[PDB]
C-alpha cells in the first residue's frame, strides 16, 4: 500500500484545495494536492484502532465489600455487608464509561472477571480460606434477603463459587431487550410528567449478588470484590463528541455546576507558539 | 447549467426552491426508506398516510440577533401538532419517520455571521443541577417552539449552555454529526436528509424523540452599517416514509 | 491421565488476553440485530471527519469565541495567529483529532487544516498559511515563515482552504503526549495582501477552523486518557 | 478450537478490515469531485 | 564440515601468512598454512554463540519493593511505598547491559517474568495472601497518584493480577519508535546549550506501576519486586568493544573517576610466562 | 473435562526455558524494520577480527 | 510432560457449566425405558394449553 | 421460520374464532385470524425452554 | 470427545427440537378444523 | 503450534545459521588473495 505517491509541480485551473466547508463534507486532501512528494508505504493495517480492539481488553467496572462475621442479632444482614449486592450497571466507573460513549448504540457478548482478595484489618491469628458465591439476580426473581435464604440455593439462576485471593471467569451473551444496548436514549418509560429521563429506564439489567458462603470464625474478614469486564464481538453505530466534562450520575449527561472550563488557556497570544 | 446551488425538493403537495444552497446531506450517507419485514417485530399492517403526512411544514420563525445563542428541537416532537401527520401520532402506539429539514437565513453580501445546522441522534440533554436530577418531560418536549437556548435555566429543565451541546460535550465536536453551515457569504439555505435511526424498529413517537435539530450562531450576525442588526431563521422540515402502526384510543401526555 | 507441566503466569489475570469462557445463560438467544445506519469500524474511520479547534484559546473560560480567529481590515505582513503542532494538547487537545490520539501512545501521518472564511462576500483577502518542520523556531516574520511548507490562500467564491501538514520526519513515529525529540513544528498564518472590506461595513471578520487526519495516519499502542478521571464511584 | 457451545463463549472477534469512513467524510447528496470547484 | 584438512611440506612463492595488517583486514590464515596437518572434522555448529541464544535467557532487571499497610494519614502514597513505579529501562543492573552493549542498534520482542514474594520482618500472626496488580503507565497517560486513584481502573492500558510468591509472565512486542533501540546515541533531542546528552532521550518507554489490591491487615507486609526479561526474535547491527570500566549511570558511558587500572599487570618481565 | 497429571517442575521459573506467553500489546504493529549495514548472527563472526593485546603488560 | 498455563476462572464452579464427570456406579446398567404418553419436551409445548384465569379477584 | 403472514379483510362463512371449550381442545388460533397482520419472521428457536436445559443446571 | 467410559457421564443432551403440543392442546378423538364449526 | 495470536508471544527464534564474517574481518575495497602479496 502506498502512503504517498511521487507528484511533481503543478499549474492548473484544477485546485484540489480550495472547497467549501459548509457543505458537510471533509474533502479527502493530501499531502501530494500540495507539495512535490515522493513515493512512502504504509507498512501498517489500523489493526489496533478496530472496535473490537478499543473496547475488547478488561476494564474494572465495580468494587463492592462484603464480610464474614457472626451475623448473631444483625437484623439486616444487607445493611451489615453480610452480603452485598450490585445494580449491574456498565457507567459507574468512568474510564470505560468515557470509551463506550463515543457510540450511541453498542452490542457486544462480557465477558467478565471477578478479583476477590481478602483483608483482616484488626488482630487475627489467621487468614481463613472463604469462598465467595455471585448470583446473578435478575429482575422479577426473589432477591436475596438474609445471607442464607432460600434464594441462594438459586436452583434456575446462573451462579459461580470460587475462593477469595481467586478470579472467577464466565461470559454472558448480549441481553439487551433491543437489538442494541443505547448509550444515550432522549426518552422517558412513558409519557408520565414526572418519570425519570434518560436511560436509567433502558438499561434495566437487574443486579448481581455477592456473599461468603463460610459461617464465622472468631475473627472478621473483610472481602473486597472487583468486577472487570471486556467486550467481545463488538458492534458499535454512530459515532458521538467526546466526553468534556466530568460525570456526576449514572445514566444522565449531566455535568457539576462551576465546573473549570476544559481548554486551556494560552500564555500569551493568539500569535504565540 | 445545473449548479449544486440551486434546488428544488417537491414532496406530497409542497415545494421549497433555494437558488443559493451548498449540496444537501443525508445523514450517513443513507436515504429515508420503510420498515422492512425481516426487521419487523409488531404483527400488525402499518399505515402510511403517503402525501398527507410527508409534506414540508415550516415552524414559526426565530430571530437571530447579536445576542443569540443558538435554538434546539426535537424531532417528531416539533410536528406533534401539524395537520394530519401529528393526528396520527397521538392515534397510533407506535410510528416511524425520516425528514428532510430545510433551515433558511438570507442576507445581503454586506452580511456576515455563519450558523451550524446539526441533526444530533439521540441527544440526551443534562439537567442545569448537576448531581443526577432529572430533565422533566414538558422541558424536552418543547413542541414547535423549540428550546431557545439563550432563554435561562428554568427548573426541571434542561441546561442551555452552548460550549457544550447541553451534554457535556463541546460544541466543537458537533461536527462529527451530519451537519452543514449556513455562511451568509456562501450559503442561504442548509437541508438535511435523515433516515430513521433508532435500536428498535419502530418506537413510540411521545415518550422518546429520536434526532435534536440544532442551529447555533458560530461566527455572530454583522449587519453592514445603520442595518437592522437582525434576521430571521426559518426551519421547514417534512416527514418521510412516514409509518404508523398500532392504532386506538389517542394519547394523552403530560401539559 | 496425560501428564502435564505449569508454566510461570499460570493463574494470571492480564486485562489484554483473549480467551474462551463458559457462557453463564447456556442456550439463550440474543434479539435479531435490525439495520442502523452509521456503522463504525475503526477509530481510523472518524479521526478523517473535520472538527473546529478552538485557536483562539485566549479567553479566560470556555466561550465559543475561541473558535473565532479574527482578522483585522487594511493590516499589511502582519501575524494572523502561531500554534506549536503537538497535536495531543494545547489548541489540538479537545478536538476529535486530539481527543481520539490521546487513547494511543505513537502517532504518524499527516493532518489536514483547513480555513473556512465568514466576512462579507464583498470583501476580499490573501493570506499565508506556512508549516515549519521540526528544527527551526516559530517564524517571526513572514518572511521567515514563507520559506517553509506555504500555501497562499485567496478568499473567494470557494470558501475554504485546506492545507496538509505532511509528514515530515527523521524517526517514523512520534509520541501523542509532548515530547521534544519528537516534535513536529509550528503551524503560523499571516497577512499576503490584507483584508479589504467594502464600503458600509466594518469591524473584524473571524476565520473558524478545522483539523482531521489524512488517510496516511496511524495511530499504535493504546493507553489510557489524561481527559477524564474521577474521585468516588458514580451511583443512579 | 472452541471447547464451548454457546457463541458468546468464542474469544475476540479478528478485525473488521472494513473501513469506509465516507458515511462521515462525504455524506453530501450530488457527488463531490476533488478539484473540480465545491460550488458550480 | 572439516575443521581442517591435510597438507604437507611447502616450499613456495606464495607466502600466506605474510601480510599488511594496516589494511584493516583480517586474513583468514588456517594451522594448515604453516604447519603439516592431518584432517579432522568440526563436529559442531556454532548453535549457542547465535545472538538469539546469547540475549535470549531471562536476566534479573530491577528489583523494587512496595508495602501493605493502612494509609490511614498518609500524604504520599508513592513515598511510603504504598505502590512504588519503575520507569522502565534495561540499563539499571549490568550483567544483561554488557552483554546488549555489545552492539550498536538491538531489536526484539521482551518477554517479562515478574517474581514478587513476601517478608514480614516484625511479629505477624500470619502471612496474608496480597494479590499484585502491575500496570504500564506509557508516557501520556495518568500517573498513580494514590494506591487506590481511577487510574487503577485501567481501562485501557494493560495490566496483569497474580499473587505475591507467583509470578507473572507475559511478552510486549518491540515497542520503539525507530526500526532499532539506539544501544548508543551521539547527539541530543534538540539543538539545545543545556539539553541532556545520550540515549536518556531516545529510550522513552514510559513506565510500569506496581501496587498491592488488598487493604490492609493489622500487620504489615513488605513485598519485592524482581522484573526478568528475555529478549525474543533478536536482531543486533554494528559490533562494539566490549565494556572495560564499571557504569556509573543509567544511559550515559561515563566511567568513575580514579578508577583502577583494568589491565592486570605482570607478576614479572614482559618475557615471564 | 479431560483428565491431567501434573509432574515435578510444575509452576517454577527457568530463566533459559524458551515458550509461547500472551502478548500484553494485543494488535500493534511495530516500525517496520530499514536496512542497517552491519548485521552480526552469531559472536563467532566477531571473534575473527583480530584486536590488539596489550601485551607490555609491565606498567 | 506437556507445558500449559491455568487462566483466570480454573477451579471456579458455575452451576450452569455443561461438563464430563467419572461415572461413580461404573458399568452400571439402567432399568430400560418402557413407553409412557405424555412426554414433554419443550416448556413452549405446555404454555399453549389455555387454563382458567381467575379473572374475578375481589374475593 | 415466520413468526405472522400477511392477512388483509376477511369477509367469511368461515370463523376460525368461535370455537367450543367444553372439547378439551385449545384451538391454535392467531393474531392473523382476527385482525389484518403483516408479514414478521421468529428470530428464535426455542433452545433455552427445552426441559434438557429447565432442569440442567 | 467422551474421556470417560460411561453415557451417565457424558453433557448435557442437545435440544429435542421435537415440539409436537398437539397431545395437550387438541387430544380430541374426532379432528376438529380451525374455520369449521365446533360441533355440527 | 502457535496458541496465541500476535507475533510477539511465539518462542525464541531458531538458529540464523546465516555466519559471514567477511563485513568485519576483511571490508576491504580491492580483494585480497591470500597467499598473493598483500602491497603489490
Ligand atoms: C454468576 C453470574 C453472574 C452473572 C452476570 C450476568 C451478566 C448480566 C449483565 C449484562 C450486561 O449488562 C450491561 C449493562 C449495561 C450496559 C451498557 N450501558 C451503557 C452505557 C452501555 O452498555 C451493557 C451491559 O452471570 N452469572
Ligand atoms: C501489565 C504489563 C506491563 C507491561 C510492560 C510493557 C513493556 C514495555 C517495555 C518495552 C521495552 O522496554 C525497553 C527499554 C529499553 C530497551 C533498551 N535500552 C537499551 C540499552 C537497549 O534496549 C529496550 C526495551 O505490559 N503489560
Amino acid at each position: 500500500t502506498v502512503a504517498s505517491i511521487s507528484s511533481g509541480p503543478k499549474h492548473t485551473q484544477k485546485v484540489p484545495i480550495l472547497t467549501a466547508n459548509e457543505t458537510g463534507a471533509t474533502m479527502p486532501v493530501l499531502p501530494s494536492d500540495s507539495i512535490e512528494t515522493r513515493t512512502t508505504y504504509m507498512h501498517f493495517n489500523g489493526s489496533e484502532t478496530d472496535v473490537e480492539c478499543f473496547l475488547g481488553r478488561a476494564a474494572c467496572v465495580h468494587v463492592t465489600e462484603i464480610q464474614n462475621k457472626d451475623a448473631t442479632g444483625i437484623d439486616n444482614h444487607r445493611e451489615a455487608k453480610l452480603f452485598n449486592d450490585w445494580k449491574i450497571n456498565l457507567s459507574s466507573l468512568v474510564q470505560l464509561r468515557k470509551k463506550l460513549e463515543l457510540f450511541t448504540y453498542v452490542r457486544f457478548d462480557s465477558e467478565y472477571t471477578i478479583l476477590a482478595t481478602a483483608s483482616q484489618p484488626d488482630s487475627a491469628n489467621y487468614s481463613s480460606n472463604l469462598v465467595v458465591q455471585a448470583m446473578y439476580v435478575p429482575p422479577g426473581a426473589p432477591n436475596p434477603k438474609e445471607w442464607d435464604d432460600y434464594t441462594w440455593q438459586s436452583a434456575s439462576n446462573p451462579s459461580v463459587f470460587f475462593k477469595v485471593g481467586d478470579t472467577s471467569r464466565f461470559s454472558v451473551p448480549y441481553v439487551g431487550l433491543a437489538s442494541a444496548y443505547n448509550c444515550f436514549y432522549d426518552g422517558y418509560s412513558h409519557d408520565d410528567a414526572e418519570t425519570q429521563y434518560g436511560i436509567t429506564v433502558l438499561n434495566h439489567m437487574g443486579s448481581m449478588a455477592f456473599r461468603i458462603v463460610n459461617e464465622h470464625d472468631e475473627h472478621k474478614t473483610l472481602v473486597k470484590i472487583r468486577v472487570y469486564h471486556r467486550a467481545k464481538h463488538v458492534e458499535a453505530w454512530i459515532p458521538r463528541a467526546p466526553r468534556a466534562l466530568p460525570y456526576t450520575s449514572i445514566g444522565r449527561t449531566n455535568y457539576p455546576k462551576n465546573t473549570e472550563p476544559v481548554i486551556k488557556k494560552r500564555k500569551g497570544d493568539i500569535k504565540s507558539y | 447549467g445545473y449548479s449544486d446551488r440551486v434546488q428544488q425538493i417537491t414532496l406530497g403537495n409542497s415545494t421549497i426552491t433555494t437558488q443559493e444552497a451548498a449540496n444537501a446531506v443525508v445523514c450517513y450517507a443513507e436515504w429515508p426508506e420503510y420498515l422492512p419485514d425481516v426487521d419487523a417485530s409488531d404483527v400488525n399492517k402499518t399505515s402510511k398516510p403517503d402525501t398527507s403526512v410527508c409534506r414540508f411544514y415550516t415552524l414559526d420563525s426565530k430571530t437571530w440577533t447579536t445576542g443569540s445563542k443558538g435554538w434546539c428541537w426535537k424531532l417528531p416532537d416539533a410536528l406533534k401538532d401539524m395537520g394530519v401527520f401529528g393526528q396520527n401520532m397521538f392515534f397510533h402506539s407506535l410510528g416511524r419517520s425520516g425528514y428532510t429539514v430545510h433551515v433558511q437565513c438570507n442576507a445581503t453580501k454586506f452580511h456576515s455571521g455563519c450558523l451550524l445546522v446539526v441533526v444530533i441522534p439521540e441527544h440526551q440533554l443534562a439537567s442545569h443541577e448537576g448531581g443526577n436530577v432529572s430533565v422533566k418531560y414538558t422541558f424536552t418536549h418543547p413542541g414547535e417552539r423549540g428550546i431557545d437556548l439563550s432563554s435561562a435555566n428554568e427548573v426541571g429543565g434542561p441546561v442551555k449552555d452552548v460550549l457544550y451541546n447541553m451534554n457535556g460535550t463541546l460544541l466543537g465536536n458537533l461536527l462529527i454529526f451530519p451537519h452543514q453551515f449556513i455562511n451568509l457569504r456562501t450559503n442561504n439555505t442548509a437541508t438535511i436528509v435523515i433516515p430513521y435511526i433508532n435500536s428498535v424498529p419502530i418506537d413510540s413517537m411521545t415518550r422518546h424523540n429520536n434526532v435534536s435539530l440544532m442551529v447555533i450562531p458560530i461566527a455572530p450576525l454583522t449587519v453592514p452599517t445603520g442595518a437592522t442588526p437582525s434576521l430571521p431563521i426559518t426551519v421547514t422540515i417534512a416527514p418521510m416514509c412516514t409509518e404508523f402502526s398500532g392504532i386506538r384510543s389517542k394519547s394523552i401526555v403530560p401539559q | 491421565g496425560l501428564p502435564t507441566t505449569t508454566l510461570p503466569g499460570s493463574g494470571q489475570f492480564l486485562t489484554t488476553d483473549d480467551r474462551q469462557s463458559p457462557s453463564a445463560l447456556p442456550n439463550y438467544e440474543p434479539t435479531p440485530r435490525i439495520h442502523i445506519p452509521g456503522k463504525v469500524h475503526n477509530l481510523l474511520e472518524i479521526i478523517q471527519v473535520d472538527t473546529l479547534i478552538p485557536m483562539n484559546n485566549t479567553h479566560t473560560k470556555d466561550e465559543v469565541n475561541s473558535y473565532l480567529i479574527p482578522l483585522n481590515a487594511n493590516r499589511q505582513n502582519e501575524q494572523v495567529f502561531g500554534t506549536n503542532l503537538f497535536i495531543g494538547d494545547g489548541v489540538f487537545k479537545t478536538t476529535l483529532l486530539g481527543e481520539i490520539v490521546q487513547y494511543y501512545t505513537h502517532w504518524s501521518g499527516s493532518l489536514r487544516f483547513s480555513l473556512m472564511y465568514t466576512g462579507p462576500a464583498l470583501s476580499s483577502a490573501k493570506l499565508i498559511l506556512a508549516y515549519t518542520p521540526p528544527g527551526a523556531r516559530g517564524p517571526q516574520d513572514r518572511r521567515e515563515a514563507m520559506l517553509g511548507t506555504h500555501v497562499v490562500w485567496d478568499i473567494g467564491l470557494q470558501s475554504t482552504i485546506v492545507m496538509t501538514i505532511p509528514w515530515t520526519s527523521g524517526v517514523q513515529f512520534r509520541y501523542t503526549d509532548p515530547d521534544t525529540y519528537t516534535s513536529a513544528g509550528f503551524l503560523s498564518c499571516w497577512y499576503q495582501t490584507s483584508l479589504i472590506l467594502p464600503p458600509e461595513t466594518t469591524g473584524q471578520v473571524y476565520l473558524l477552523s478545522f483539523i482531521s487526519a489524512c488517510p496516511d495516519f496511524k495511530l499504535r499502542l493504546m493507553k489510557d486518557t489524561q481527559t477524564i478521571s474521577q474521585t468516588v464511584a458514580l451511583t443512579e | 478450537i472452541n471447547y464451548y457451545k454457546d457463541a458468546a463463549s468464542t474469544s475476540s472477534a479478528g478485525q473488521s478490515l472494513s473501513m469506509d469512513p465516507s458515511k462521515f467524510t462525504e455524506p453530501v447528496k450530488d457527488l463531490m469531485l476533488k478539484g473540480a470547484p465545491a460550488l458550480n
